[PDB]
């Protein structure tokens, strides 16, 4: 068999569980009770409750007749031409009949993969079959979608959520699973989140199996990148010498990426409150420039070494 | 070997990460003051009325009834509706009269203003048929001349046919479409209607036709006044009351659009006890002070000089492979169709839109995907955030501009030099853009300059102005 | 018509008449012979002899008129890895080799394996990890990857690994000169004294840059029409090289000090026409190789002809460029 | 049109000057089979492609300039509507690289493809320097393998940042700027032809004194002055400049005279109207760096510090997108090192 | 038979895995309990990725590996049907009988596109209770987080010494060869933990020895077979420019790069690693040091002249060493 991940095991059915980005959530609660729902692309991060909302908020207008009131596709399912011009607009087409005010609601899940050509033939179909069916659109990218199909729909775009919002769902999860955890075990999941509940919950659910009880040193352990105390001592090293070991043994002879290391380099160099606003600035300046070179193709050790010397000068200098 | 490079041997000391919870608490994301919410005002409503309680959406909820609400130029209006007018009566004389309207431009009501128009011609809602052809169906010569024939042969009535989004066609959904048109053009005593956004994609024939006839009308974009007064009003009808700078901020950012905003305003005018939409980003502390010293300046100019190369280079180079539209007509999609051996079960396989600009995509250099690292936003951001005049550079000169300037701007020149007293375009053309932008055109200025100094060429106040 | 350039026109046609590579042709006799010739590289200076020495090969083992069909010499610059050469192989290989001819029968070996001839074939647009590699597994009994690259830095171990590569050493001044002289003497050139050697030492070893500046010389002493040797200056000119003349002016320029001195000479010499380029790559053999310098000197004037170097390889005025380097070389 | 496109040599025998490249076209005139790649490199204004147009004229005929302009339109990955003018005729095609940004690849190597598929046409690049070292091996791909029926010729002001394989297969040509006697000639020649009053010959040397080599310059500094003096030159007319320069000397004395911040941000505007009337960044940078080391108020080592910066920026500006913000770092430097 | 070293040393058992033991317990924890996640595994190529899941697989199946294990690569002839078809075809159809989970590896999944990653997790959401996904790619940050957060991640660390020297062991002494202790610790540091290298260089190593059961393999043999330069020649460069005059260090820089084929870029890497291992009297000469030749190295790519290149890399580090003299 197999135990239920706490991803799915703790999905939100409703739409008042989803947190974050509580305006635009709030007014989605309103149109599911009254009726009228306005065709909208919702867009933002993965994983930030931009499928989960859309299903939430069909499941609570149609109820009973969600089965045959929603035609979902993905990108796993096929939105080409012939989809467009015949399923979709047979969907659109057919007499069902709904309380008032409801609905029919085609949920294009992932609209980003759709082809344009299908996102044109898509233009007519919603707007002369509004009255009956409606549009939902969810997509990481808002200017996949060619912008017609955007003046028809009120884009909605979901933003990173915030670190109560992370924390105060962990709280609960935690609290209904009876986790044992520490301030510092749930400091780091929100530090490796990046307002990602769904990485969130991976990060804490794999603690909880892996090592049990959440400390940030056992958390760090799973996350399998580079350790943002390890290279923050690395980069706020008073010797260049030792910065130029910790670099080699923990980071390069480990198999860390040039781009995994800059990426945690920037990570770290972006919450470094102690340094002055203004240096703070300059030592990202060459991170950006040291990244620069590995897209180039330039991203060998060398680099990441001069990084390290260019920033223990201006600390230094400083 | 026996070699020994003359330094002393170094001896690592253990390096020991003994992590205490504390410093994991220095993990803490410090508060940044960059993101600024602005928390706009509740909206407040009152009453209860049977325009807000609809089971229609917001658009056709406030559909025009007559043409004096749609929001088309006045001047085009008369022109379109007594077209229209004489068309019904001249096609029911027997017949040159080619019944060919094309509606293009970047205007929003192009087929609302057609169904309000025909609502006038008639005045009642069943003697108009308006058949509209939309690109949600096969709209081929195989596919679609058979029906659009008998509804345009046979014989008060008044039926219309409208051809939406002319422009978007695939290249074996719409085999024919075009001839189908020229098919209608000539057995068919019902006016046609092709409404479109660029004219490129229809054909020049019949672009004559319609110039001939005075049947080609460019619908142009509104201005954003008007689009904000008529708000007021349909805002109004709900008894809805709403800040006018949010109302003014709608408008800018659907780029004047009646149906984008009352897209937008149903979302976000519910009643429910939450801030509106930040959308325009108050000030974060900006503070874009003099700085006193031009040493600090030097700083920071450097700064922004270094951030631009970075954003040159990596906006460009994203690490995930990302596909191209199967859609985009591409150089290698249009070799694919030329051959003869492809069959009708794959050509629909990979079928593109017609265009008339070849998509030319780069696999190697490719536009970055949000969740990849870019540092470029981030001191761009920052820097933004304070000092003023960053986010002014940010859009002064995009690409867009000093192009079409360049454009103007050499037609001038070439206008001034045809006046003297076919071989200077192609021949400025065969001069580099360089040597016109940096030599020939300042120097054409001060010959027209001299020219109207006295008051030899002629057409001198040209020139001027566009060198102001 | 009867042109052809004369790169070509002195190829090697059997693989013992290459010039030295003795390495190359000692081991090759000895896979030649066994008709086993695994897939391997070559690495050496762009134009030393890899091109030249692989067909020397193929030569011998098939036939001339059977070679340029059983050995499609897929280029990197025609056809793309694994967008086109992909789909080539997969198509050649499959297609059943083409009978050996009659003029193969005791004469020329011709082992039924093609040779999938690809000239610097990392030099594309991608990188065929396993691509070209897959393609040896399912075909080995027919493709071959006879390969060419550079230096000893490698794309991949896998794929690159039963590979027995030889080190093409650049041709040395004794052989190089007499392949050169034999030329000349082919083709009745008249040239005078140091000639040869100036056209060597501006390609630097390189036989491909020489036998081709030769050629352009050729030309030009038959342009003028004069009957008279080539000119060394002749040869300098072609190749874009500032004269030593123009070079010793500017490196007492630089001894005098003065700003505006440097500055006049600068704006006179952009106008000549002569690039920025060659005066750093002649400056950098004048001050480097000279004896009249200290190490301080030379360890900060190789750092700005470095960083003049990079500036001038990416686009930048020759002007501000070249003035800036004389500047910065005067206050050393 | 102009003085400088209507008095232009369109034949090998119309040259003036650098009779020794003259007689070098015209052998190569002679044997059009073998005609091999060409680089040619020079200053600005020295006649490179006058003669470029001259020697496919004396290979091919007076139709080589019948030029016809075809508009070709492409779409990149974030849909910007890229035109660029593909200059063509019956005999030869023309194309400028530095129109279509950091997308040349793409389009170089598309643009060769159809006139590879329809002895041999000939291809003339314009400043062969702008082009990126991605389209630079792309070109040496066309040379080794169209050569057949693609011969190219090469444009470029500096052969600098031409990559080496490039150069070993292109025949190398110089275009050195003629002395100011010659320009005197042709502008000798060209005041005859028009019938301008000129009091003495020493009006033609001036002119061609302030030009610095470049004939177009003179062209048009002669035209526009025997225009404003209803084609009657004397020894006290000014020598007309273009407005820009006049704005960028007024600059560089702002910048001597005022070292302070307001002073940058009035800078800072007079740069945004110069780029605002289409002028190239590279040639404000060029102009501002040689009136301000022109000043003599500066002493050495002022004036070795102002080219030294103005080597960095020209560098970033090369590797740059927006203009605006190295032009402003290089003028901030200057004044933060005059004070 | 003939088989390549490559091919017959192969994991067959999950015991017979080294360097990997934080990756291989937990995998063998997943098989014992039952539960088994999606997988996702990735790190440098040649680390036993393939080997890992291979080797579980026919631990779990047992002789059902044939028909229960559909293998795919995204590199080769894969279109939006065929990487989903056969995926979809496997998933769909079941052997009724046989309830286990269909286990599918996708070898190469770094190379696959945006939205075909996208479908991909998509096709796994559906087929979570009836079949596993196990998904094999060269770098993370090439793979979105859509499908990063679907299957979990284990990342394979470089091979240490000490896994390398235990299966040099077991191929020396089961092939008839002998290493020497020289050799063995040549070949390990330029192995940089990939046994790819290893086991191919042995191979090739054992093929150009004429006595194999007489000749015992040294340096030379091992640095000219692998074309990686010797320790002693970036040494003899290294001590060339710091201790001799500008014309000598010009002559032995040139000499060794033409002899031996060496590119600049690899003895500026390689003389960055031996100029670590000793103690600079000044912290300024390591800073200089590495900001030069980091320039220097990013301009060689570019493009550069040889001459010049080759003469910034005397200058900055005789330049820098006489900052702390
Ligand atoms: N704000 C939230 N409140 C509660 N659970 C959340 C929230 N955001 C994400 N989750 C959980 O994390 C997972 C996110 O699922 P989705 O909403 O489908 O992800 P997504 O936002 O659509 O991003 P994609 O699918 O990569 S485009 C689910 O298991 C949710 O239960
Ligand atoms: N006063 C108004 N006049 C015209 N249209 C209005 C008005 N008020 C709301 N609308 C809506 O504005 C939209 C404009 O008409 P559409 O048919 O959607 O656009 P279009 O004519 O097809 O041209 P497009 O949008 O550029 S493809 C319709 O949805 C109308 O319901
Ligand atoms: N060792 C050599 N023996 C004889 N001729 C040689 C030799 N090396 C170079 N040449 C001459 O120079 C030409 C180039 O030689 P190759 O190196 O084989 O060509 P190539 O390998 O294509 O050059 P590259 O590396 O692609 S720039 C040959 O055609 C000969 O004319
Ligand atoms: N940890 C290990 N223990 C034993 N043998 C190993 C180990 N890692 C690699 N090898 C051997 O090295 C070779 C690598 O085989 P693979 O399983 O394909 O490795 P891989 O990490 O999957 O590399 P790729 O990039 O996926 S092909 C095989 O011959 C393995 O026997
Ligand atoms: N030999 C010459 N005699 C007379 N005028 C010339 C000569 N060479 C060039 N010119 C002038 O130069 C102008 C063209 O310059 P052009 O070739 O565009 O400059 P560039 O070489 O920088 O591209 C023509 O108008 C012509 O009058
Ligand atoms: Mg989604
Ligand atoms: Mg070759
Ligand atoms: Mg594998």
């Amino acid at each position: 068999s197999l135990q239920l991940p706490w991803v799915e095991k703790y999905r939100p059915q409703v739409l008042s569980d989803i947190v974050g980005n509580k305006e635009t959530i709030d007014r989605l609660q309103q149109i599911a009770k009254d009726g009228n729902m306005p065709h909208m692309i919702i867009s933002g991060m993965p994983g930030i409750g931009k499928t989960t909302s859309v299903h939430c908020l069909a499941h609570e207008l149609l109820g009973r007749s969600y089965a045959d009131g929603v035609l979902e596709l993905n990108a796993s399912d096929d939105r080409g031409i012939d989809v467009v011009r015949n399923q979709i607009k047979h969907f659109a087409q057919k007499k069902l009949h709904l309380p008032p005010g409801k609905h029919k609601i085609v949920i294009l899940d992932e609209a980003d993969s759709m082809t344009a050509g299908a996102q044109q033939a898509l233009r007519r179909t919603m707007e002369l079959y509004s009255n009956s069916t409606r549009f939902a659109f969810a997509c990481n990218q808002s200017n996949k979608i060619i912008e017609p199909l955007q003046s028809r729909c009120a884009i909605l775009r979901y933003s990173k959520l915030s670190d109560e919002d992370v924390l105060k769902r962990l709280l609960q999860i935690i609290k209904l699973e009876d986790v044992k955890y520490t301030n510092d075990g749930l400091e780091a999941i929100i530090f490796t989140a990046e307002g990602d509940m769904r990485q969130a919950i991976n990060n804490l659910q794999s603690t909880v199996a892996g090592h049990g009880l959440v400390n940030a040193d056992n958390v760090f352990k799973i996350v399998d990148s580079p350790h943002p105390l390890i290279v923050k001592k690395m980069l706020l090293a008073s010797n260049l010498e030792d910065s130029i070991q910790i670099l080699r043994t923990d980071l390069w002879k480990k198999g860390y990426s040039s781009i995994d290391i800059v990426t945690t380099s920037f990570r770290v160099t972006k919450n470094l409150a102690q340094v002055k606003e203004s240096v703070r600035l300059e030592m990202i300046k060459e991170i950006g420039l040291t990244h620069m070179r590995i897209l180039e193709g330039v991203g060998t050790y060398l680099q990441l070494a001069s990084m390290l010397a260019k920033i223990h000068k201006l600390n230094n200098k400083a | 070997r026996s070699v020994d490079i003359p330094l002393p041997f170094r001896t690592i000391p253990p390096l020991n990460h003994n992590f205490l919870p504390s410093d994991y608490e220095s993990l803490k994301d410090k508060n940044s003051a960059s993101c600024i919410p602005v928390r706009y005002q509740a909206p407040v409503l009152l009453g209860t009325n049977i325009k807000r309680n609809t089971t229609l959406t917001w658009p056709q909820l406030f559909k025009p009834v007559t043409l004096k609400q749609v929001l088309i130029e006045p001047k085009l209006k008369l022109r379109i509706k007594n077209w229209i007018e004489t068309s019904f009566h001249t096609l029911e004389k027997p017949t040159e009269f080619v019944p060919l309207m094309i509606l293009h431009g970047n205007s929003i009501g192009k087929k609302t203003l057609i169904q309000t128009i025909m609502r006038e011609i008639a005045g009642d809602d069943n003697s108009y048929q308006i058949y509209e052809v939309n690109s949600n169906m096969n709209r081929s010569k195989k596919d679609l001349l058979d029906i659009l024939l008998d509804f345009t042969t046979t014989h008060s009535d008044y039926g219309l046919v409208l051809f939406n989004d002319v422009d978007v066609l695939f290249k074996e959904h719409d085999r024919g479409y075009w001839a189908m048109i020229s098919k209608l053009c000539e057995f068919s005593r019902r006016p046609l209607v092709l409404t479109c956004k660029d004219l490129s994609l229809v054909p020049s024939e019949l672009i004559a036709l319609a110039s001939e006839q005075n049947s080609l009308f460019h619908t142009k974009k509104i201005s954003t006044s008007t689009v904000y007064a008529f708000l007021t009003k349909y805002l109004k009808s709900l008894e809805i009351e709403v800040c006018d700078d949010w109302l003014r901020d709608v408008v800018k950012q659907n780029n004047a659009d009646i149906r984008k905003c009352l897209m937008h305003l149903q979302f976000w005018c519910v009643d429910t006890e939450a801030d509106l939409i930040s959308s325009k980003n108050r000030l974060p502390v900006l503070t874009s002070t003099l700085g006193s010293s031009v040493k600090d300046i030097s700083q920071l100019t450097d700064l922004l000089s270094i951030n631009d190369v970075i954003g040159q280079a990596t906006l460009n180079r994203s690490m995930v492979r990302q596909e191209i539209d199967s859609t985009t007509m591409t150089p290698e999609k249009v070799n694919t169709f030329q051959d003869q051996n492809l069959d009708d079960e794959m050509k629909l396989k990979f079928d593109y839109v017609i265009d008339y600009k070849l998509h030319l995509n780069d696999p190697n250099r490719q536009p970055l995907l949000p969740f990849e690292l870019n540092i470029y936003q981030h001191i761009q951001e920052q820097l933004e955030a304070r000092y003023s005049y960053v986010r002014e550079a940010n859009h002064r000169l995009d690409n867009e501009y000093l192009v079409n300037r360049f454009k103007k701007m050499t037609e001038s020149t070439l206008n001034f030099l045809a006046s003297r007293i076919e071989n200077a375009e192609i021949d400025l053309l065969s001069a580099t853009t360089q040597q016109i932008k940096a030599e020939i055109n300042p120097f054409v200025f001060e010959i027209a300059k001299s020219d109207a100094n006295v008051k030899f060429n002629a057409d001198p106040s040209i020139v001027v102005r566009k060198w102001e | 018509l009867a042109q052809q350039p004369w790169v070509e026109k002195y190829r090697p046609k059997n693989l013992d008449e290459v010039t030295a590579q003795d390495h190359a042709v000692t081991v090759l006799k000895k896979t030649l012979k066994s008709a086993n010739l695994p897939h391997m590289l070559f690495y050496g200076p762009p134009g030393t002899g890899k091109t030249s020495t692989i067909l020397a090969l193929t030569k011998e083992l098939y036939g001339p008129d059977l070679m340029k069909s059983r050995i499609l010499e897929l280029n990197a610059s025609d056809e793309r890895g694994i967008s086109i050469v992909r789909e080539k192989v997969k198509n050649f290989a499959r297609l059943t080799v083409s009978k050996p001819s009659k003029h193969d029968l005791e004469n020329y070996p011709c082992p039924p394996y093609k040779i999938i001839i690809l000239d610097e074939a990392d030099s594309m647009t991608a990188d065929a990890q396993s691509a070209l590699r897959r393609t040896m597994e399912t075909y080995s009994g027919v493709t071959r990857f006879c390969l060419i690259c550079n230096y000893v830095t490698r794309i991949i171990d896998p794929l690159a690994s039963r590979c027995s590569k030889f080190r093409f050493k650049a041709l040395d001044a004794s052989n190089a000169i007499d392949r050169l002289r034999f030329i000349s003497e082919q083709e009745n050139v008249k040239c005078d004294d140091g000639v040869l050697e100036r056209i060597l030492d501006i390609s630097a070893g390189d036989l491909r840059r020489g036998i081709t500046l030769l050629q352009s010389a050729s030309k030009g002493a038959q342009y003028l029409g004069d009957g008279k040797n080539i000119t060394s200056t002749q040869v300098e000119e072609l190749a874009g090289v500032v004269p030593h003349d123009i070079l010793i002016e500017i490196v007492e320029k630089v001894k005098s000090g003065d700003f505006d001195e440097i500055k006049k000479y600068v704006n006179t010499f952009m106008k000549s026409g002569w690039s920025a380029a060659s005066v750093v790559n002649q400056l950098h053999e004048y001050y480097i190789t000279n004896d009249n310098f200290d190490t301080n000197f030379k360890n900060q004037i190789s750092w700005l002809l470095f960083t003049t170097d990079s500036r001038l390889n990416n686009g930048t005025n020759e002007h501000i460029q070249l003035l800036n380097l004389l500047v910065k070389i005067s206050q050393l | 049109s102009l003085w400088v496109d209507k008095y232009r040599p369109k034949s090998l025998n119309a040259l003036s000057h650098n009779e020794e490249l003259t007689n070098f076209l015209k052998s190569l005139s002679d044997q059009p089979r073998d005609l091999p790649h060409l680089l040619l490199y020079g200053p600005n204004g020295t006649g490179k492609k006058t003669r470029c147009m001259a020697l496919l004229e004396s290979i091919f005929g007076p139709g080589v300039y019948r030029l016809k302009i075809d508009v070709r339109q492409f779409v990149t990955a974030s849909n910007r509507k890229l035109e660029l003018n593909v200059v063509s005729s019956p005999y030869h095609l023309e194309i400028t690289p530095s129109d279509m940004g950091n997308n040349d690849r793409i389009v170089i190597q598309e643009l060769l493809k159809e006139v590879a598929q329809m002895r041999y046409k000939c291809v003339i690049i314009n400043e062969a320097n702008s082009l990126t070292k991605d389209a630079q091996a792309a070109l040496r791909r066309t040379m080794e393998k169209y050569s057949k029926n693609i011969r190219l010729i090469m444009v470029c002001d500096s052969m600098s940042p031409i990559i080496a394989p490039i150069k070993s297969r292109c025949l190398l040509i110089r275009c050195p700027a003629p002395s100011d006697s010659e320009i005197s000639t042709i502008l000798s020649d060209v005041v005859t032809n028009e019938r301008i009053q000129l009091e003495t010959k020493d009006i033609l040397k001036r002119i061609a004194q302030a030009s610095n080599g470049n004939l177009r310059v003179s062209l048009l500094m002669l035209e526009s002055m025997a225009l404003n003096n209803e084609l009657a030159l004397k020894s006290s007319s000014p020598i007309i400049k273009p407005d820009w320069i006049i704005v960028i000397h007024k600059l560089t004395r702002k910048i001597v005279k005022e070292r302070s911040v307001n002073s940058l941000i009035e800078c800072r505007a007079v740069l945004y109207d110069l780029l605002a009337h289409c002028i190239p960044a590279n040639i404000i940078l060029k102009e501002l760096t040689f009136s301000l080391l022109d000043v003599e108020t500066l002493n050495t080592t002022n004036k070795s510090s102002i080219i030294e910066y103005s080597s960095v920026f020209d560098e970033r500006l090369s590797l740059g997108n927006k203009a605006i913000f190295h032009l402003e770092g290089f003028i901030a430097k200057v004044m933060c090192c005059l004070d | 038979e003939n088989l390549p070293w490559v091919e017959k040393y192969r994991p067959e058992t999950l015991d017979e895995v080294y360097g990997q033991n934080e990756v291989i317990t937990t995998v063998r924890k997943f098989v014992d309990e039952g539960k088994l996640p999606h997988l996702l595994f990735y790190g440098p190529p040649g680390t036993g990725k393939t080997s890992t899941i291979v080797a579980l697989a026919r631990e779990i199946y047992g002789k059902n590996y044939s028909n229960m294990v559909l293998e795919l690569n995204a590199s080769d002839d894969r279109g939006i049907d065929v990487v989903r078809n056969q995926i979809k075809d496997f998933a769909s159809t079941r052997q009724i009988f046989s309830k286990g989970f269909k286990l599918i590896i996708l070898d190469e999944a770094d190379a696959m596109t945006n939205a075909a990653q996208n479908a991909l997790r998509r096709v796994i959401e559906r087929y979570t209770k009836n079949t596993r996904f196990c998904v094999l790619a060269n770098y993370a940050h090439k793979l979105t987080p859509a499908l990063l957060s679907r299957c979990t991640r284990f990342r394979f660390q470089p091979l240490p010494q000490e896994a390398i020297e235990r299966r040099i062991a077991n191929v020396l002494v089961h092939e008839k060869l002998k290493l020497s202790p020289n050799a063995e610790k040549a070949l390990i540091e330029l192995s940089n933990g990939d046994m790819r290298r290893v086991l191919n260089v042995l191979q090739s190593c054992k093929a150009t020895l004429d006595n194999p059961d007489e000749d015992e393999i040294s340096d030379d043999v091992i640095y000219e077979c692998c074309g990686a330069p010797r320790p002693s020649d970036l040494k003899a460069v290294l001590k060339s420019i710091l201790e001799d005059d500008w014309g000598t260090a010009h002559y032995t820089l040139n000499k060794v790069r033409s002899a031996k084929g060496l590119a600049l870029i690899d003895l500026i890497e390689g003389i960055v690693k031996i100029l670590e291992d000793y103690e600079l009297q000044n912290e300024e000469t390591r800073v200089h040091l590495l900001t030069k030749l980091a320039d220097i190295e990013y301009s060689i790519s570019k493009g550069g002249n040889d001459q010049i290149q080759g003469s910034a890399v005397i200058g900055a580090i005789k330049a820098s060493f006489e900052n702390e003299t």
